[PDB]
DNA sequence: CACGACCCGCACGTACGCAGC
DNA sequence: GGCTGCGTACGTGCGGGTCGT
């Protein structure tokens, strides 16, 4: 009798297995993917993608001129990403594979904390949570694209800094953080041409000029030699020192930062507006930082040029 | 790590996935695994290659970026199309953008930059554009140069909307003004040039000089904390004014050395 | 780009442990 | 106690992975 039971408990399980494995591949085609890709997905991936798709549809059901809609994605410098309050990436733009190299299917449904640097987890957790529905922060996220444009295995993944901007929306409570991530380009490898209102500069780790482009002579009036060795914190308009301190902290801790809009006092009085883009240069012998590199955008002409603010202007 | 532990972790993960799916499917809202899978399979046929359509993607992009789309020809900068979201952004109806040129819509100082940017595949710049009912706002443009209709080139870009009784002054560790905001002209009456290079004490009433010196010695030692002090100040009109100065050293974020002491002097 | 070198993942088989007509 | 459905734990086998001299 025990034998017969064991012989009728080794048969039911086979049928159950067969039915489960068949239903799972029944559920793999209904996903919105090409049949070839969906025919080779493991069971965990199928479950993940199905849950993410249902969640996203539930979202757009609460959120919800047809020939020009396809230009929106290509007209963007970056990719979209929807993250729930628990860190689950429930959608990612298809052009993600061009910025990081990880396809959408490889990411969709995974927890965000797995693909970001551990030191930044607290920041992301603070941002995702409704503590202002707007959000703006920097984070590091794994990138498998090499500088030459190749792709490498996840184990050889480097860290890429993404400027995240967006807002958190509450749906009648499910809080989903919608962000548009913009990779900040290395000053070395720049493909976008530079306007006439731009001048390059280099700094030591304490923000003391070590080289400035000659075009600063035309744009602001300072000679390149007058700035070498003088702290860049002396020239910021005192009302922007706090913002620039925050930007410097982020630049040192994370490697790259895009500054706000500040004011750099000009030679003969008055100040011009600026935006800057910072990038740390690492020494590959010891991985120790060497010198900050910057790209400066001048936004306007010298304002209040009859005024004297600092001693260096007299 | 033992194989059995890894297998048990996988089992727990799969059970969590199944529970989530059972919660998600309206019909299930507990059946076994097989029934849940079958119900999900049937449900996903009442919906529905891309995860999201184009209109939904546009909805998400507008919810994330708060911007608008516009197409402008290279040769003359003539607007060839502008989405209906330009109105909420720049309070300007579509009729004011159609037929016009891009240059008419930007601040006069940005015209050279824009003409250099549109000259002849990606493009990215920052320019100010006029607001309707001149007030200007800073907008960051991202787009690319392509042939059109789908020299015949046009830039497809999406504009993202980039987001007195007191005066601020700096000092060295001895008290010499190194930066004085222009509000000093109204607050105390001296021109900014009148104060640069002179110790703050020289303007202080003699009896309260010692308190000011003690405060300047204390704030350099507190090393980060604020320190408020009230003293009489000699104005340009030789009138003694009560003023309050809140000061705290500024320490370089990397070397932690002192750069300068910043004080926010307020007229009481 | 090879081939044993494995090491890691995954999927299946078998059986053990519980309700219940 | 039968024998049925159902879920969970351990071991084994296979293909695709990565080193290495």
């Amino acid at each position: 009798s025990s034998e017969r039971r064991k012989e009728k408990s080794r048969d039911a399980a086979r049928c159950r297995r067969s039915k489960e494995t068949e239903v799972f591949y029944e559920l793999a085609h209904e996903l919105p993917l090409p049949h070839s890709v969906s025919s080779h997905l493991d069971k965990a991936s199928i479950m993940r993608l199905a849950i993410s798709f249902l969640r996203t549809h539930k979202l757009l059901s609460s959120v919800c001129d047809q020939q020009m809609d396809n230009l929106y994605l290509k007209a963007l410098e970056g990719f979209i990403a929807v993250v729930t309050q628990d860190g689950d990436m429930i959608f990612l733009s298809e052009n993600i594979s061009k910025f990081m190299g990880l396809t959408q299917v490889e990411l969709t449904g995974h927890s965000i904390f797995d693909f970001t640097h551990p030191c930044d987890h607290e920041e992301i957790r603070e941002n995702l949570s409704l503590k202002s529905t707007e959000r703006d922060f920097f984070m590091r996220m794994k990138c498998t694209v090499t500088n030459r444009g190749r792709t490498v295995n996840l184990k050889s993944a480097t860290w890429k800094v993404l400027h995240c901007t967006g807002q958190v929306k509450v749906y009648n409570l499910l809080s989903c953080l919608i962000i548009m991530c913009e990779p900040i380009q290395h000053p070395s490898h720049m493909d976008i041409p530079l306007d006439s209102k731009t001048f390059l500069s280099r700094h030591s780790m304490d923000m003391k000029f070590t080289y400035c482009d000659d075009r600063i002579t035309e744009l602001i009036g300072y000679h390149p030699e007058e700035l070498l060795g003088r702290s860049a914190y002396e020239f910021y308009h005192a009302l922007d020192s706090e913002n620039m301190t925050k930007s410097h902290q982020n630049l040192c801790t994370k490697g790259q930062v895009v500054s706000g809009q500040y004011r750099m006092l000009a030679k003969h009085g008055g100040y011009v507006w600026l935006e800057t883009q910072g990038t740390v240069i690492y020494n590959p012998r010891n991985l120790q930082p060497q010198c900050i590199m910057c790209v400066n955008y001048v936004l306007s002409e010298i304002e209040k040029n009859d005024v004297v603010f600092s001693m260096d202007q007299t | 790590e033992n194989h059995s532990e890894i297998e048990r972790r996988r089992r727990n993960k799969m059970t969590a996935y199944i529970t989530e799916l059972s919660d998600m499917v309206p019909t299930c809202s507990k059946p076994d695994k097989l029934t849940i899978l079958r119900m999900a399979v049937s449900h996903m046929k009442s919906l529905r290659p891309s995860f999201l359509t184009d209109q939904e993607l546009k909805h998400l992009i507008l919810e994330a970026a708060d911007g608008f789309l516009f197409i402008v020809s290279c040769e003359t900068g003539r607007v060839v199309y502008v989405s209906d979201s330009v109105t909420p952004v720049l309070n300007q109806p579509q009729s004011e953008w159609f037929g016009s040129t891009l240059y008419d819509q930007v601040h006069p100082d940005d015209v050279d930059k824009l003409r250099e940017q549109l000259s002849t595949s990606r493009r990215s710049f920052i320019c100010r554009m006029r607001c309707g009912s001149p007030h200007f706002v800073v907008v960051h443009c991202t787009g690319y140069i392509k042939a059109w209709p789908p020299s015949k080139f046009c830039l497809v870009a999406i504009g993202r909307l980039q987001v007195p009784t007191e005066f601020i002054s700096r000092h060295n560790i001895e008290g010499i003004f190194t930066f004085v905001d222009h509000r000093c002209v109204a607050t105390v009456g001296y021109q900014p040039q009148e104060l640069l290079g002179k110790n703050i004490v020289e303007f202080c009433h003699p009896e309260d000089q010692q308190l000011l010196r003690d405060s300047f010695q204390q704030v350099v030692k507190l090393k980060g904390q604020v320190l408020s002090v009230m003293f009489r100040f000699r104005s340009k009109n030789q009138e003694w004014l009560w003023m309050r100065t809140s000061s705290f050293t500024f320490q370089n974020p990397y070397s932690d050395e002192i750069e300068y002491i910043i004080c926010t002097n307020t007229n009481v």
